[PDB]
């Protein structure tokens, strides 16, 4: 499983990132 | 073992292929157990006794040759010597002034800094006895307030041999800077003002200064040049990276922080 | 025996209630916030290792006969901890012992049974994942036992203990190191420690062992970790490189890992004060100064705390190695009264015209001065003694003349006079330039600070640090 | 280096600008603080 | 005091400076901070045999000082030297940042290998299959298949 | 395991930092759009 490991975390890093870059979407659209 | 322990060792010293044979017994000096740590088997260090009163004569080999990297190679050595790592170090008298020529090797180099970290490891030492440092203290107790060339004035205070090689760049290493801060400030003076004063009136000390300087003694007075500036300013070479500032100052403040 | 007898009932049962159930509360709370709040790199519980410091320095010290603290140690070190249900037996057994400790006697472990009691973290199903428990399980064998402060005897069985914790660290860097970060709790154990195994090693010889040490614990960091590890060490690595006469010094100017960022006010802040009778050495007085002055401001929110004794003591020392004139006891404290009277006199002096009473004084008080660690100002400070009268004329007098500036000083001659002046000007005391048709010493006034972009160079510093206080706000804020 | 080179032949810490700027009057006015609000 | 030993110039010093070089190896490398060339000009001596040993050394001090890419170009330059000496937690960290830049170059030499190729250094793989015989021989296997995708070969 | 795992092992400890650290951020992230939501909303 320890190949396994190591690519699921790389796969938990940018599809959390992009929810980063998604709020400041969201926040500077509710502003609007 | 023992390779030529005391025969070119008071009279003289004119042979090249004895300090190979030097060398070649400071071969067998790292190899007989070791130098690191020298942990075990006291009596190794006691050729130590004697492997520090090699390098010492071979430091007065290098003052008799003028091999200044040689003296720090040597010096080094053996103050990691006197700081084995195994410091039980049996008392020497030829150490007292032997750090004796270090430090006056050291204060007449402008190393002001290595010399007032050095006097931290002997606290009585140095000051209570041992002439050998009680003297280059004193000329450094000298060299605070003025006595520079009161220095010169103490001159004929020597205790051990004549130290020669060291006061000469002591006489070194003040001439010039006076020359350095005769071209400041000080702007000029006529040649009687350099005899009575820089100090001996007139050897050729009147070459040294025409020659490594300028300072050319025409009609009665030694001669300044120009030593200014014309100070230009722009003050909009800023404006392209003031702005640079200012856009970064409403980057940060406008985002999703 | 009627006097006594009756004085005995109420000391037990305060440590055994309220020092029983704070590292009670603390080894759960940190438990659950190191199997749940993945996030632990600040535990709430760092606070309460904060508490640690102030507590058991003074809460308990022995362990407290008439039993109270002395059946602490064979409860919390019977800790196997299976699971859920073999968990809650030993959640009954810290009810269960407390009748041990009050009704029967507790199991007396005068200060050699705790090594052999580390057995139970391995006997029956224990637990070696909990590095932060056993961790502070291994710090808790010192907690009566060092902090009583003995220094007798169980040195070599303080040294043992911290051998089995020096095994905690191959427990980390070996066993399952498997992201919880407990390494950052692990270096202030190591800080506790080597505050009084450095105190070990002053009632013995040299660190060698440690230095060798050291550095790989040192090496350990920048790669797997970096927050208050690398700092603490860098002390610990400092303060003997310093309390060993030898050159020592360069070698920490070169030990370019000065910087980790922050050390909580309090790390920082000696930091400071380490490094700077570093660069005092080496003659660097002003640069040396500032940073003698930020470190007395840093962190001095205590009274007298001892080292607070020393900052204060060496900071103006080096003011009286440039010359300007401040003196001492401003801030005067009851632990200062007595450690001021040297140094007293030590500036006044200074100021003064006589030397032979500053030499009476030195040589009066130069055991004090010895104590102090300050053996190398007589070398220096007959240099300040004319170099504080120059400056504070150069301050006075706009424009001097050579020929009056000595007879004031009782200087006898107006040669005496600029045996002063001229390496002043290269010290950096006086802007003032001579003309060799008058001898005469005039300095000009600073006027361009306004005029001249001398305020936002200044303010973009500034500018900069006050946005990151609002931008350390906003990350740290919206925890619920 | 160079001899800066010539031809010619209590307790008081900036308390002093303060003590020595004190000396003549006032020793009734340091529980002399008090008696002013009924004539003056 | 070990320092100025790295100055003379006769070859039965220099095979004892590696006897003094292999002393001095364990602490002191802050102070070597201030003696790059004395290993770099000794490393430049074609009459000084083991130039490999004064490579080993260098990566060292400059693992010290946190020179990673001076210590991973002394790993290669090393030789056979460093191509023995793979049994430590030292140099696990140092062929780390081996094995990350032999993938980018991978990765950048399976984008264009039509001309313009960045030869990889034969000394960067020799340890990269050398340490792959490692997952041969320490019975794991899916470790051998784990480097085996991100080699890109 | 020293040179077959431990180039992983080491690995995956901040591949295992990261995702714990953004997750704290996420979740500020998160309330504060919740926040202007039922602001605009309401």
């Amino acid at each position: 499983d320890l190949y396994s490991r190591y690519k699921k975390l790389q796969q938990e890093l940018e599809f959390l990132e992009v929810q980063e870059e998604y709020i400041k979407d969201e926040q500077k659209n509710l502003k609007k | 073992m023992y390779e030529q322990l005391k025969g070119e060792w008071n009279r003289k010293s004119p042979n090249l292929s004895k300090c190979g044979e030097e060398l070649g017994r400071l071969k067998l000096v790292l190899l007989e157990l070791n130098f690191l740590p020298t942990t075990g088997t006291k009596l190794t260090k006691q050729q130590l006794i004697l492997a520090r009163d090699i390098l010492e004569i071979g430091a007065q080999w290098s003052i008799l040759r003028k091999d200044i990297p040689s003296f720090e190679r040597y010096m080094a050595q053996l103050k990691c010597y006197y700081f084995d790592y195994k410091e039980q170090l049996p008392e020497s008298a030829y150490m007292h002034q032997l750090l004796g020529l270090n430090l006056l090797f050291l204060l007449s180099q402008n190393r002001v800094a290595e010399f007032h970290t050095e006097l931290e490891r002997l606290p009585a030492k140095d000051i209570q006895t041992n002439v050998y440092i009680k003297h280059p203290v004193s000329l450094e107790q000298y060299l605070m307030e003025g006595s520079y060339n009161k220095v010169f004035l103490a001159k004929g205070n020597i205790p051990a041999e004549s130290y020669t090689f060291f006061i000469d760049i002591l006489l070194d290493t003040i001439r010039d800077e006076i020359a350095g801060c005769i071209e400041k400030a000080y702007e000029k003076i006529l040649f009687t003002e350099a005899t009575r004063i820089l100090f001996f009136n007139t050897p050729k000390k009147m070459t040294d200064y025409a020659k490594k300087r300028g300072w050319v003694l025409g009609p009665n007075n030694y001669y300044s040049f120009a030593s200014q500036q014309q100070k230009p300013e722009d003050t909009t070479i800023p404006s392209t990276e003031l702005a640079k500032q200012v856009i970064e100052y409403a980057r940060q403040l406008e985002m999703i922080v | 025996p009627p006097g006594g007898g009756e004085q005995e009932p109420p000391p037990p049962p305060a440590p055994q209630d309220v020092e029983m159930k704070e590292e009670a509360a603390t080894g759960g709370g940190s438990t659950g916030e190191a199997d749940g709040k993945t996030a632990a790199a600040a535990a709430e519980h760092s606070q309460r290792e904060l508490d640690t410091v102030t507590l058991e320095d003074i809460k308990e010290h022995v362990k407290q006969l008439e039993k109270a603290v002395s059946g602490k140690e064979p409860r919390f070190v019977l800790r196997a901890l299976r699971m859920l249900p073999s968990t809650s037996r030993r959640l009954n057994h810290y009810v269960l012992y407390k009748a041990v400790q009050g009704f029967f006697t507790s199991n007396n472990a005068t200060r050699d049974f705790l090594l052999p009691f580390l057995e139970e973290p391995m006997d029956t199903e224990a637990d070696l994942q909990f590095r932060p428990r056993t961790g502070k399980a291994a710090s808790t064998p010192l907690l009566p036992e060092v902090e009583a402060y003995l220094q007798l005897l169980v040195v070599i069985f303080m040294m043992n203990s911290k051998r089995y914790k020096e095994a905690q660290k191959i427990s980390d860097d070996l066993m399952q190191k498997i992201s919880t970060q407990n390494r950052r709790a692990l270096d202030l154990v190591a800080a506790k420690c080597y505050y009084y195994h450095a105190r070990v090693y002053e009632f013995l010889d040299k660190l060698d062992v440690v230095r060798s040490f050291l550095h790989a614990r040192l090496r350990t960091a920048t790669l797997r970790h970096d927050a208050d590890g690398q700092a603490t060490l860098l002390n610990l690595l400092l303060r003997n490189y310093l309390h060993y006469s030898l050159y020592d010094q360069a070698e920490k100017l070169v030990s370019k890992s000065v910087f980790p960022e922050q050390a909580n006010n309090n790390e920082w802040a000696r930091y400071l004060y380490y490094t700077g009778r570093i660069k005092a050495i080496q003659l660097e007085y002003s640069e040396a100064r500032r940073t003698m002055t930020n470190a007395l401001r840093k962190a001095p929110q205590h009274t007298a705390v001892g080292f607070k004794q020393t900052v204060h003591k060496l900071l103006i020392v080096v003011e009286l190695l440039l010359g300007e004139i401040p003196d001492r006891l401003q801030f005067r404290q009851p632990s200062l009264k007595r450690s001021l009277m040297p140094y007293f006199l030590l500036t006044q002096a200074v100021r003064t015209g006589n030397l032979a009473k500053f030499n009476q004084v030195l040589d009066q008080f130069g055991e004090k001065f010895q104590a102090d660690g300050t053996y190398t100002l007589i070398i220096r400070l007959r240099h300040n003694v004319i170099k504080t009268g120059v400056r504070m004329i150069s301050l006075s007098y706009s424009r001097i003349s050579l020929a009056d500036i000595a007879q004031k000083l009782q200087l006898d001659s107006p040669e005496d006079a600029e045996f002063i002046v001229a390496k002043a000007i290269r010290d950096g005391v006086i802007e003032a330039s001579i003309n060799h048709e008058k001898g005469y010493v005039q300095s000009k006034e600073m006027i361009d600070i306004y005029s001249t972009r001398e305020p936002q160079l200044a303010f973009h510093q500034r500018i900069s640090f006050c946005l990151d206080i609002h931008n350390m706000s906003v990350k740290a804020m919206r925890f619920p | 280096m160079s001899e800066k080179k010539q031809p010619v032949d209590e307790d008081n810490w900036d308390d002093d600008n303060v003590e020595d700027d004190f000396s003549n009057q006032l020793r009734a006015e340091l529980e002399k603080h008090g008696y002013k609000m009924e004539t003056s | 005091g070990i320092i100025s030993l790295l100055d003379e110039d006769e070859p039965q010093l220099k095979e004892f400076a590696l006897h003094k070089l292999n002393a001095v190896v364990n602490d002191f490398w802050a102070e070597i901070s201030e003696s790059v060339d004395k290993i770099e000009v000794l490393y430049e001596d074609e009459g000084f045999r083991s130039r490999q040993f004064a490579a080993l050394v260098a990566s060292k001090v400059f693992y010290h000082l946190g020179a990673f890419e001076e210590s991973l170009n002394y790993a290669l330059g090393a030789g056979d030297l460093f191509n023995v000496n793979d049994n430590s937690e030292y140099v696990e960290t140092i062929i780390a940042k081996c094995i990350d830049h032999y993938t980018k170059q991978c990765v950048e030499n399976a984008d264009l290998p039509e001309g313009e190729k960045k030869p990889i250094d034969q000394r960067l793989e020799g340890i990269v299959n050398k340490m792959f015989q490692r997952c041969l021989d320490d019975h794991k296997y899916k470790q051998a298949i784990g480097i085996a995708l991100e080699t890109r070969r | 395991g020293s040179g077959l795992r431990q180039y992983y092992l080491s690995k995956i400890e901040e591949l295992q930092l990261i995702v714990n650290d953004k997750s704290q951020n996420l979740r500020r992230l998160q309330a504060q759009r919740n926040e202007l939501n039922a602001k605009v909303r309401l």
